[PDB]
């Protein structure tokens, strides 16, 4: 009889169901690891 | 995206000009203690 969760709002599902007001505005984004790697290699010898 | 790894003293015609200027220092070496050769006497 009701639906709470983390639920988008978009037209397509907006047909058949109706929606509360927003209660969290968010949008889309992108995650991708982070890496630190230094860049050492025979230091002595690659200017060499 | 238009560009590249700068370069090391990987340089040969750089380094190499620099090596001539010092052989150039070196045959004026030689010069230079003949000459002084020559004004000593």
């Amino acid at each position: 009889d009701m639906i709470v969760a983390p639920l988008t709002i978009n037209n397509e599902r907006a047909q058949y169901i109706e929606f509360s007001k927003p209660f969290k505005y968010q949008g889309l984004t992108i995650l991708v690891k982070k890496e630190i790697p230094r860049s050492t290699l025979d230091s002595f010898m690659q200017p060499f | 995206e238009k560009n590249e790894v700068m370069s090391s003293q990987l340089d040969i015609d750089n380094m190499a000009g620099v090596f001539y200027m010092l052989g150039a220092a070196m045959a004026l070496s030689l010069i230079t203690f003949i000459c002084e050769h020559l004004f000593y006497w």
